[PDB]
RNA sequence: AACCCGUCCUCAGUUCGGAUUGCAGGCUGCAACUCGCCUGCAUGAAGCCGGAAUCGCUAGUAAUCGCCGGUCAGCCAUACGG
RNA sequence: UAUCCCGCCUGGGGAGUACGUUCGCAAGAAUGAAACUCAAAGGAAUUGACGGGGGCCCGCACAAGCGGUGGAGCAUGUGGUUU
RNA sequence: CAGGUAGACAGUUUCUAUGGGGCGUAGGCCUCCCAAAAGGUAACGGAGGCGUGCAAAGGUUUCCUCGGGCCGGACGGAGAUUGGCCCUCGAGUGCAAAGGCAGAAGGGAGCUUGACUGCAAGACCCACCCGUCGAGCAGGGACGAAAGUCGGCCUUAGUGAUCCGACGGUGCCGAGUGGAAGGGCCGUCGCUCAACGGAUAAAAGUUACUCUAGGGAUAACAGGCUGAUCUUCCCCAAGAGUUCACAUCGACGGGAAGGUUUGGCACCUCGAUGUCGGCUCUUCGCCACCUGGGGCUGUAGUAUGUUCCAAGGGUUGGGCUG
RNA sequence: UUACUGUUCCCUGGGAUUGGCUU
RNA sequence: GACCAGGCCCGGGCGACUGUUUACCAAAAACACAGGUCUCCGCAAAGUCGUAAGACCAUGUAUGGGGGCUGACGCCUGCCCAGUGCCGGAAGGUCAAGGAAGUUGGUGACCUGACAGGGGAGCCGGCGACCGAAGCCCCGGUGAACGGCGGCCGUAACUAUAACGGUCCUAAGGUAGCGAAAUUCCUUGUCGGGUAAGUUCCGACCCGCACGAAAGGCGUAACGAUCUGGGCACUGUC
RNA sequence: GUGAAACUAAGUGGAGGUCCGAACCGACUGAUGUUGAAGAAUCAGCGGAUGAGUUGUGGUUAGGGGUGAAAUGCCACUCG
């Protein structure tokens, strides 16, 4: 077990976890985007698709998108043909919002903030935050496995299985302080 | 894979997520006898609404030629255009698995 | 016209094959560059009967040879109808 | 055609399901709902169509023969791209 | 009698170095540095290599010079091969490195086997055993016209004592004598005996059921040294702060004290310095949580914020956890 | 204990105990 | 009315239960247990103790005896025989002592040469064509025998998951049931319940570091000077 | 009660590795003692107590061993 191979086995197995680490906080900030707590939508409607003289084309290519305020959004369709085709898709996806028409534009008025549902709410927050954290632990059972089977196979030895396990620990708890840091600034986004 | 493809804008314009939602369904109809079939041919067609008089219908008309004298025509009618295009692949995974169990007739 | 008689070419990308391009000319027409048809010369590609597949034909038919006409000033007709 | 007695049905799905009860070593049997939901479900028979059902017959339909296409070059049409 | 066959049973082995031991790594030889201008010189100090190869890459005689850059020339281009010019040892010398070598120790050609036999004055090295160079003499020879050169390779790693055995040779001995067996002698061969001065022809683990002899020469607790780390301050002020570096934060970096953290060293203690937390009972320190008294404020007031003097006194009861 | 060298139980062959007629 | 003379209830883990155990720090979840299963033994039995004679087993006879594992009862006890074991097989290959077709050497009655060469008989030796068992190799069976029971990619119309599919490697890749458990490192996992507040306790999820089917799995009334949490009553524990 | 049985109500009977609890055999908790009264006991409660029970007398098994409801426990205060 000299040194040269000791910074190849750790080399390999690092690498392996920081890039499987940014794979996860990249995916698990998609989860809180998903929640879509009433703040501003410039990207709902741009998954929700209508019909253009037989072509199945997004919204953003046949209207515009103006957000005068963060409880409302403004639709401009170019064309007043198109105009019913949104209100159906939008009906149809079923997101949650009950348009309204004033015979040139569509108008979205999101709800306010219910008791019920920030609790109900704040339960699926830290649900994901519990899916985040079992990611991380996942990936430091995963680690401190292959650190065990090169011992067992006597390529490294007792020695220094306790160093890089210990090294390893401090390399993910950096990485679990950014699942906090996330939760902590979605907590004040609640209120 | 490898079998050639033919879409065809009869009276519309040929998009490129249509494109991307053509090859996905007959691609599982046909990767399965992919070893029976060099090309598939495509017609999407639209009608009614702000175009025409009557209710909107999108056609989607798919035939086939394998590599032993085998002939497929089919046809369906929708009020969407990819509801179209999944009505006729369920035909021709139908129409196609007939022809093996005839010729694995044995 | 295929065809008959006679000379030459003897299995070669060849006296097979005639694409591509330059030069020099003619006819039609007010007009021929894009965009017509032809002549005279010189260049002389690919191509050695052709995969998986697939078409026509049961008698003067298939195969093969050439002729005519319509539209048309002219003609991209190797088409169409005989 | 008639009399006497027993059991059994009252649209379909949910469902012979759930709760509870009896029996059974168990597997399970018997008894047996409701919410919600559709305007049908179903029977006989006819007519066509269809059948890797049966029987018969026909067309250059196959087979057999002759010559081609698909390859090469060049006419000429369609798509596509381009404008 | 022989072959095979159960740790059922017996007798034993199971290396060392080591900033404690173990897991790891290493064990012999050569080259450079550390090595302090002779030589020699350690560390778990920094870099790399060897366990050979060549029948010519040996010996002798003899003739040559590589490499780089530019220019010219078909395929040919940065680069094959060819001509010329310029700088001159920048190449190469089977392999690591150092040192050395230019009409050469490098690169070719011709003949050849001295890659001999029997020696050897005198030296270098040095605990011992080993190891290294070598004028010169005889013999019989190679190359060269001759003088002269040659006892393997430009040099330094390419290796293993002794016992025993094996092959070949031999004018030696031959257990009464003659022979023979066998042995000696000469020439040479056979170990990754690599833990490489090799304990045997032949050997791994476990003990928390344990035991003895010893050690503070040697670990864990504590003390002490050190102060990386930790804690607490200071220096510079790019900026934040509506403008305004210093009301409050202060990056980038720098200079300190303290000895409560985790550690390094292993100096006291191994014919004993009993551990974590808690109960009870103290007592000091200030780098100040509250109480007393002040300054500044982006201090209106109340309430803070930051900081100075100040350690007199005070600093709760419970749930979970050893 | 699949550490080294051995012992024992056990299995197998030759010999003794051990002989006759046939194939 | 003194002395004498049960505290009780709800829930969970382990073991079925009565019992046995480290005399002098461990009474238990360990051991035993009824039952269940595998395998051996046809009596001059296997097995066990002995140098042997012989003894026990047994004055018994496969509904009996010995040995291994598991451990009432209830529902069940899956996949892999490549390897290691055990059983059986017998074609060939390898093969000991021993036997002996022969071959070879030493000695020398003699012969010859010029001290040496050759050499009969007899004696003493060496080598060994061929014959030569079991075992092993080899061919099958056997898991309530020792034992083991995998990885990497892509895919569902919002994300997220992956019913499904592809590929590599093994003898085979963990089936029922259970699951932060007497097993879970991260860990005081997370949600719920209980408490004014619960690193313990109960229920559930499953990311099972490293459950798993007779070294048995999941449940289980009763029992326990067993471990573990809560509550009523009681009290100088406080 | 039935065709006869199965099944079923009383009485008799007094079973159990049954229950409470002395002797007897054990030794779970705590205190005390810990140069002890005692080289394991005293005090207060505790377990089994018709059974796989306890006990006397007289005997058997002896160390590369014996014995062991198996702890490496016991084999004359001594047992890897
Ligand atoms: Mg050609
Ligand atoms: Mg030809
Ligand atoms: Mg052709
Ligand atoms: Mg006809
Ligand atoms: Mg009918
Ligand atoms: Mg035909
Ligand atoms: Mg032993
Ligand atoms: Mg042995
Ligand atoms: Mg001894
Ligand atoms: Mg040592
Ligand atoms: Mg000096
Ligand atoms: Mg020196
Ligand atoms: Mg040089
Ligand atoms: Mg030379
Ligand atoms: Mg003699
Ligand atoms: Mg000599
Ligand atoms: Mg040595
Ligand atoms: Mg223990
Ligand atoms: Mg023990
Ligand atoms: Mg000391
Ligand atoms: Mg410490
Ligand atoms: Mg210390
Ligand atoms: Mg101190
Ligand atoms: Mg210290
Ligand atoms: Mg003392
Ligand atoms: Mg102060
Ligand atoms: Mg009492
Ligand atoms: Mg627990
Ligand atoms: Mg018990
Ligand atoms: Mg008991
Ligand atoms: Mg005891
Ligand atoms: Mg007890
Ligand atoms: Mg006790
Ligand atoms: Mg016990
Ligand atoms: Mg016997
Ligand atoms: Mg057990
Ligand atoms: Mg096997
Ligand atoms: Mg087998
Ligand atoms: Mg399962
Ligand atoms: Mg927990
Ligand atoms: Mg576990
Ligand atoms: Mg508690
Ligand atoms: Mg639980
Ligand atoms: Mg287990
Ligand atoms: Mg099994
Ligand atoms: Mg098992
Ligand atoms: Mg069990
Ligand atoms: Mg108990
Ligand atoms: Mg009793
Ligand atoms: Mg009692
Ligand atoms: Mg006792
Ligand atoms: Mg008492
Ligand atoms: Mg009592
Ligand atoms: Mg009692
Ligand atoms: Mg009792
Ligand atoms: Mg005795
Ligand atoms: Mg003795
Ligand atoms: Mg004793």
């Amino acid at each position: 077990a000299t040194m040269e191979e000791v910074e190849a086995e750790k080399s390999l197995i690092e690498t392996n976890t920081k890039q499987r680490m940014e794979k996860t906080i990249e995916t698990i900030r998609s989860n809180f985007n998903s929640v879509r707590t009433n703040r501003a939508s410039p990207t709902m409607l741009d998954r929700i698709e209508v019909e253009y003289y037989g072509t199945p084309v997004s919204l953003k290519s046949i209207a515009q998108i103006s957000t005068p305020d963060a409880s409302s959004l403004l639709i401009s369709p170019y064309d007043k043909s198109s105009l019913k085709a949104i209100e159906k898709a939008i009906v149809t996806s079923q997101l949650g919002v009950s348009p309204n028409n004033d015979g040139e534009v569509i108008r979205l008025s999101l709800p306010p903030l219910t008791s019920d549902r920030r609790k109900e709410l704040a339960k699926v927050v830290s649900k994901l935050a519990e899916e985040g954290k079992v990611a991380v632990r996942n990936i430091r059972r995963d680690a401190l496995k292959s650190y065990e089977k090169l011992e067992k196979e006597k390529k490294l030895s007792e020695d220094n299985v306790k160093d890089l396990s210990a090294d390893l620990q401090k390399l993910t708890d950096e990485y679990m302080k950014k699942v906090e840091s996330i939760y902590k600034q979605k907590e004040q986004e609640l209120m | 894979s490898s079998v050639k493809l033919i879409l065809q804008g009869r009276n519309l314009e040929v998009s490129d997520n249509v494109r991307s939602h053509v090859e996905d369904k007959v691609g599982k109809s046909v990767a399965k006898h992919s070893h029976l079939v060099r090309e598939v041919d495509v017609r999407l067609s639209a009608r009614g609404g702000d175009l025409s008089k009557g209710p909107k219908l999108r056609r989607c008309e798919v035939t086939l030629f394998t590599k032993r004298h085998g002939v497929i025509r089919a046809e369906e009618d929708a009020e969407s255009l990819y509801s179209s295009i999944d009505l006729v692949s369920s035909i021709i995974q139908r129409k196609l698995r007939k022809i093996k169990d005839k010729v694995s007739d044995h």
